[PDB]
RNA sequence: GAACAAUAGUAAGCACAAUCAUAGCACAUAAAAACGUUAGGUCAAGGUGUAGCUUAUGGGUUGGAAAGAAAUGGGCUACAUUUUCUACAUAAGAAUAUCCACCACACGAAAGUUUUUAUGAAACUAAAAACCAAAGGAGGAUUUAGCAGUAAAUCAAGAA
C-alpha cells in the first residue's frame, strides 16, 4: 500500500543534512525487487495513494503522475482498477448499517431530509461520510 | 541535465548574443557594469539640479534694465538703506574687530 | 547663487562624478570579476582608490532643488515635502488632489 | 402632503416648522369634513404623488441554447469574489466548479454547507445540475459568493410566492461588509497607538 | 487648524476671487488645476523639469506686469509649444502691452527651446465672487 | 455597521414558512413583513438551514475559537462530541440488564444538559458604598447565566489541564463529569453560592 | 432680547447641514470643522523684522563624535499541546521539559562566535549558513485599544 513511495523522493537525510535517493534504502531497494515480474506461482496487489505520499500534490490521484516517469516505467502491465464513490444503493446500505448500530443519534438523522444532507455534504464519498457520522 | 541540453544551451547562448562558456555569479556583473548606463551618467543625476546661477544672474540683469521689476529685492535694498541712516551698517574690509 | 553652500557643493560632486564616471567603470571592471589574477586585482584597488575623494556615486546627495532640505524629499519632482504641498495645494501641479477614499 | 422646501418655492416665501406644521393640520381639518368640488382642486395642488414601492424582483425567464432545457444564468459577488452560476433543470444532483468537483474544491465542511443552504431551502437538493466559474478571494468568500449566485439564479424555475420566501430568509441580498481602509496614524481599522497619558 | 492656501474670514469687506475663496481639498472637485501637462501622468517621465518650468513662469509674468495682474497664470502644454493664459487689469497703455507681449514671447522661446504661445485677457477690475 | 437600521435579521427556520395556514396572527406578521417592504440583512456566514446544527454549539464553538481559526475551532468541537459517544458507547458495552438502559449516547443532549447545570442561579457585582466595596448578590439575567457557565468550561479545560492531554479529550472528561454534578465546575458554582449566601445581609444596597 | 392657542426682534455672511470622493443607491468610512483658547511647536524647509559677526560667529580640506553604571517609553519574538517539525493548503506521519542501568531529549536566540554572499573606493551596514540553546514556565501597584468584516491571527507591496 504505497507503492508510489517505492520510487519518489525521500525526505530523510544524513549526517550532511543531504537528501538521500530512495535506492540508498534497504527495505525499498529489496522490496524494489518484489514489484518486478519474474517469478512464478504468486500474485501481487497494489495501490498508489496520496495521503501518505512525499512531494505530491492533494488533487493528484492517477497513477502515472503519483508514480512518475521512473514508478511508471517500472511497473508494465498492470490492470489499473478504479474505485469509486458510493452508488445511491450502496449509500443507504451504508446508512441503515449505522442506524441498526444506533451511531447516528440525532433525533432528526432518521428522516430522508438528513439523508439528503449526509448526501450532498457527503457526496457519496465513504471517507467524508465516516468523518461526518463520528459526530451528529 | 545531459550533455545534449549543454550543447543546446550553448547554441541558443550563442544566436541570441549571451555568455556562451559557464560564468560565475559574481563574475556576471562585469556584463552588467558595460550592459547598463553608470550612475554618474544618467540625465536624472547630472542634470538634477537646475542652473540657478543662470536663472539668477538673467533676473539680475533683467532687473538693471528695467524690464523686470522684482518686489524682493526691492524689500533689501529698502531696508538696507534705512539700516544705513540709523548708523548701523557693513563695515568694510579689515575693520571688525582689530579697531 | 544657489539657496546653500551645501547645494553649491553637491553640483562640484555631482560634476566631479561625471568626469570620471567611464574611468571609475572601467577600473571597477576589473575588481568585481574573479577571473582576473589577484595581483592585477590589488593593483586596481590602488588605483581605484587614487582617485579624488568627490569622484563617488554614493558621494552624491539628493536634495530638494528649491529649498536644498536634505531629507523628506520625493524623487519624482524632486521637491522637499513643503514645498509639493505648498504647490499642489495651490493646484499648480496637474493631477495632483487630495486623496479621499 | 407638500414639503416644507417644496411649500416655500410654491409660496415664493421662506416658512417656519411651526406654521407648516399648522398650516398641514388646518388642511386634515378641510380634509376630514365633507367634500365639495371646489375644495378638492384646491386640496390637489397641495398633494404630492410618491414613486411606486416594491421589493419584488425580476424574475428572469428560462433560456434554451442547442436543445439545452430550462438553463438559467445568475450573478453574485461577495467580499472581491465574482461567482458565476448557471444551472440545468434536467440534471442529477452534482457542482462542478472550475472544471473540477466541488467537494475537492471545497474541502471545508462549513463552505459545502454554504452551498447546500440555497438548494436546501427549496428541497431540490439532488434536482438540477450545475456548473460554476468564481475568482477571487479566500474559500469563504467564494464560497458566499457561488451562494448568492445559485439564489438568484433559482429564481426562474421557482414559483413566485417562494422567492418572497427567499429574500425574507436572506439569499437574495448581497452582503454589504466589505473591509474598510487603514487610517493613517492608526495601526489598523480602528485600532490606535497605545496613548500614554504621561 | 488647515491653513493651506486659504483667506480667513474677517467680516464683510473683504473681496475674494473664485480662485481663492475654494479650500485645496475642492481641487477637482470644484476648481481645476492652473496647469496642465503630461508629466504627471501613470507611466511618463520628465515631470520635474516641467515644475521648475512652471514656477519660473509664476515669477516671471508676475514680475514681467507688475501690479496690472489679476489672478494665477493658466499653462497648457500642447505637443513642444507652451501656451500661456492670462488675465490682465487695464492699467498700462496698449502698447505697453503689445511691447511687453513681443518682448515674452521672444525672450522665453530662446530661453526653453519651445515656442510660447501668450494670450491676454483684459478686465476693468479684479473678479469678485464672494464678500464685498 | 454597514446596515442601516432599517434592515432587520432575516428568518432562518424553513418550517415557519412551510405551515403558515395553521395560524392567524402569526400571518399577519410575515406578509407585512415584506408589505412594509422592510429590507432584509445578508443570511450569516455561520447560521444555516441544516437540521443538524444547533444554536449551543455554534457559540461554543465561536468562544474556543482564538484569533481567526475558524476551522480549528470547528475541528476541536467535531473531536469532542465523537470523545463523548465513544466514552459512552464503551460504558454501554459492559454494564448489566438495568444499567444499560440508563446511559445516554446522544452527545447533543449531554452537551445541553451540562451546561444546564454549571449555570449559576444568583451572582455577584460590587457596589461602592461609604468608600468601601461591598458584594451584592443579584438575579443575573438568563442570557448572562448562559454565557457564564460556557465561560467557566473553557477556562477550567484551558489552565488545569496537563500538557500531554489534548484539548478535546480533556473537554470531554468534564462534560460528563458536569452531567454527573461532579465535576470542578460545578464545585465553582457553588462556590458562587456559597459567597452569595454570607453575603444574604447586604442585598439591599443595590436600588434596582 | 425666547414663549407657537407666541410676550421684541429681522434678513444676509462663515461653520455645522446638504453636496462631493470610495465608479449603482443606501449605510459606513474618509474629507470637512468657523471665530477664539494654550505668548502651544517650528528663526535648523524657506523668507524676513530687530540685535550681533566681517583676515571671522564666514569658506575649504583631512581625521574623529567613542561608551552604558543605571532608570524608563513604544515595539518585534516568545514563554508551547488551539503546540513544534516535514510533506502539503487546511482527512497524514513524527516530536513532546521527563525517565534513568548510562544516555539523551521538548518550547524558545531575534543575541553572540565563525564562514560566505549583496551594495559600496572604503563594511563598521544588511542578509544566508554552520556552530551555539541563555533568560523565559504567563508577569507586582497600575494601565492601553476595540461595537462587525471591527478586535485578533496571517500574508503582500510601496514610499526613501
Ligand atoms: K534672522
Ligand atoms: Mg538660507
Ligand atoms: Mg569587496
Ligand atoms: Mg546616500
Ligand atoms: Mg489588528
Ligand atoms: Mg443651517
Ligand atoms: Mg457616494
Ligand atoms: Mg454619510
Ligand atoms: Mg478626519
Ligand atoms: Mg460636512
Ligand atoms: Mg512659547
Ligand atoms: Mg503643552
Ligand atoms: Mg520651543
Ligand atoms: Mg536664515
Ligand atoms: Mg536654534
Ligand atoms: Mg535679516
Ligand atoms: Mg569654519
Ligand atoms: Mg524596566
Ligand atoms: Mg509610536
Ligand atoms: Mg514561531
Ligand atoms: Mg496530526
Ligand atoms: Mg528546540
Ligand atoms: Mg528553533
Ligand atoms: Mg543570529
Amino acid at each position: 500500500d504505497g507503492v508510489n513511495a517505492l520510487w519518489g523522493r525521500t525526505t530523510l537525510k544524513r549526517e550532511d543534512k543531504s537528501p538521500i535517493a530512495p535506492e540508498e534504502l534497504a527495505l525499498i531497494h529489496n522490496l524494489r525487487k518484489m514489484v518486478k515480474n519474474d517469478w512464478q506461482g504468486g500474485a501481487i496487489v497494489l495501490t498508489v495513494s496520496q495521503t501518505g505520499s512525499l512531494f505530491k500534490p492533494r488533487n493528484a490521484y492517477l497513477p502515472q503522475e503519483l508514480l512518475g516517469k521512473e514508478g511508471f516505467d517500472a511497473l508494465d502491465p498492470f490492470i489499473p482498477i478504479l474505485v469509486s464513490n458510493y452508488n445511491p444503493k450502496e449509500f443507504e446500505s451504508c446508512i441503515q448499517y449505522y442506524l441498526e448500530n444506533n451511531w447516528l443519534q440525532h433525533e432528526k438523522a432518521h428522516t430522508e431530509e438528513g439523508k439528503k444532507e449526509l448526501l450532498f455534504l457527503s457526496n457519496r464519498n465513504p471517507g467524508q461520510l465516516e468523518r461526518l457520522c463520528a459526530y451528529l | 541535465l545531459s550533455e545534449y541540453a549543454v550543447r543546446m544551451s550553448r547554441l541558443s547562448a550563442r544566436l541570441f548574443g549571451e555568455v556562451a562558456r559557464p560564468t560565475d555569479s559574481k563574475s556576471m556583473k562585469v556584463v552588467k557594469l558595460f550592459s547598463e548606463q553608470p550612475l554618474a551618467k544618467r540625465k536624472e543625476t547630472y542634470d538634477w539640479y537646475p542652473n540657478h546661477n543662470t536663472y539668477f544672474a538673467l533676473m539680475g540683469t533683467l532687473r538693471f534694465l528695467g524690464l523686470y521689476r522684482d518686489e524682493h529685492q526691492d524689500f533689501r535694498d529698502e531696508q538696507l538703506r534705512l539700516k544705513k541712516l540709523r548708523g548701523k551698517g557693513k563695515p568694510r574690509k579689515g575693520e571688525g574687530k582689530r579697531a | 547663487y544657489y539657496v546653500d553652500w551645501k547645494m553649491l557643493r553637491d553640483v562640484k560632486r555631482r560634476k566631479m562624478a561625471y568626469e570620471y564616471a567611464d574611468e571609475r567603470l572601467r577600473i571597477n571592471s576589473l575588481r568585481k570579476n574573479t577571473i582576473l589574477p589577484k595581483d592585477l586585482q590589488e593593483v586596481a584597488d590602488e588605483e581605484i582608490a587614487s582617485l579624488p575623494r568627490d569622484s563617488c556615486p554614493v558621494r552624491i546627495r539628493n536634495r530638494c532643488v528649491m529649498t536644498s532640505r536634505p531629507r523628506g524629499v520625493k524623487r519624482r519632482w524632486r521637491l522637499s515635502r513643503i514645498v509639493f504641498r505648498h504647490l499642489a495645494d495651490h493646484g499648480q501641479l496637474s493631477g495632483v488632489q487630495r486623496a479621499m477614499w | 402632503w407638500l414639503i416644507k422646501e417644496e411649500l416655500e418655492e410654491m409660496l415664493v416665501e421662506k416658512l417656519s416648522d411651526q406654521d407648516y406644521a399648522q398650516f398641514i393640520r388646518l388642511l386634515e381639518r378641510l380634509s376630514a369634513l365633507p367634500c365639495g368640488a371646489t375644495e378638492e382642486d384646491f386640496v390637489n395642488r397641495f398633494r404630492r404623488s410618491i414613486p411606486i414601492q416594491s421589493k419584488k424582483q425580476l424574475i428572469e425567464p428560462l433560456q434554451y441554447d442547442e436543445q439545452g432545457m430550462a438553463f438559467s444564468r445568475g450573478e453574485g459577488k461577495r467580499k472581491t469574489a465574482k461567482a458565476e452560476v448557471v444551472v440545468y433543470g434536467q440534471g442529477s444532483g452534482r457542482i462542478d466548479v472550475n472544471g473540477v468537483d466541488y467537494l475537492l474544491y471545497f474541502p471545508v465542511t462549513q463552505d459545502r454547507e454554504q452551498l447546500m443552504f440555497p438548494l436546501h431551502f427549496l428541497d431540490r437538493l439532488g434536482k438540477h445540475d450545475m456548473t460554476c466559474a468564481v475568482s477571487g478571494g479566500g474559500r469563504s468568500a467564494q464560497a458566499g459568493a457561488v451562494r448568492l449566485a445559485m439564489a438568484r439564479a433559482l429564481c426562474s424555475f421557482v414559483t413566485e410566492d417562494e422567492v418572497e420566501w427567499m429574500r425574507q430568509a436572506g439569499l437574495l441580498t448581497a452582503d454589504p461588509r466589505v473591509r474598510e481602509r487603514k487610517k493613517p496614524g492608526q495601526e489598523g481599522a480602528r485600532r490606535k497607538f497605545t496613548w500614554k497619558k504621561r | 487648524k488647515n491653513r493651506a492656501a486659504r483667506v480667513r474670514v474677517s467680516k464683510g469687506d473683504k473681496p475674494v476671487t473664485y480662485e481663492e475663496a475654494h479650500a485645496p481639498h475642492y481641487i477637482a472637485h470644484r476648481k481645476g488645476w492652473l496647469s496642465l501637462h503630461t508629466g504627471n501622468l501613470d507611466g511618463e517621465d520628465h515631470a520635474a523639469e516641467r515644475t521648475v518650468e512652471d514656477v519660473f513662469l509664476r515669477k516671471f509674468m508676475l514680475g514681467t506686469f507688475p501690479g496690472c495682474l489679476a489672478d494665477q497664470l493658466v499653462l497648457k502644454r500642447r505637443a513642444n509649444q507652451l501656451e500661456i493664459c492670462a488675465l490682465v487689469l487695464r492699467q498700462l497703455p496698449p502698447h505697453k502691452f503689445y511691447f511687453l507681449v513681443g518682448y515674452s514671447e521672444t525672450l522665453l522661446s530662446h530661453f526653453y527651446k519651445c515656442p510660447v504661445h501668450l494670450h491676454l485677457q483684459t478686465v476693468p477690475s479684479k473678479v469678485v465672487y464672494k464678500y464685498i | 455597521s454597514r446596515y442601516g437600521p432599517e434592515y432587520k435579521d432575516p428568518q432562518i427556520d424553513k418550517e415557519y414558512y412551510r405551515k403558515p395556514l395553521a395560524e392567524q396572527t402569526e400571518e399577519e406578521k410575515y406578509e407585512r413583513d415584506f408589505k412594509k417592504t422592510q429590507l432584509i440583512k445578508a443570511a450569516p456566514a455561520t447560521k444555516t438551514s441544516s437540521v443538524f446544527e444547533d444554536p449551543v454549539i455554534s457559540k461554543f464553538t465561536n468562544m474556543m475559537m482564538k484569533g481567526g481559526n475558524k476551522v480549528l475551532a470547528r475541528s476541536l468541537m467535531t473531536q469532542t462530541l465523537e470523545a463523548v459517544k465513544r466514552k459512552q458507547f464503551a460504558k454501554y458495552h459492559a454494564a448489566s440488564a438495568e444499567e444499560q438502559a440508563t446511559i445516554e449516547r446522544n452527545p447533543y443532549t449531554i452537551f445541553h444538559q451540562a451546561l444546564k447545570n454549571c449555570e449559576p442561579v444568583i451572582g455577584l457585582v460590587p457596589i461602592l458604598k461609604g468608600g468601601h466595596f461591598y458584594q451584592v448578590p443579584v438575579p443575573l439575567a438568563d442570557r448572562r447565566r448562559r454565557f457564564l457557565a460556557m465561560k467557566w468550561m473553557i477556562a477550567e479545560c484551558r489552565e488545569k489541564k496537563h500538557r500531554r492531554v489534548l484539548m478535546p479529550e480533556k473537554l470531554s472528561q468534564e462534560l460528563l463529569e458536569a452531567f454527573h454534578n461532579q465535576g470542578p465546575v460545578i464545585k465553582r458554582k457553588h462556590d458562587m453560592h456559597k459567597m452569595a449566601e454570607a453575603n444574604r445581609a447586604l442585598a439591599h444596597y443595590r436600588w434596582w
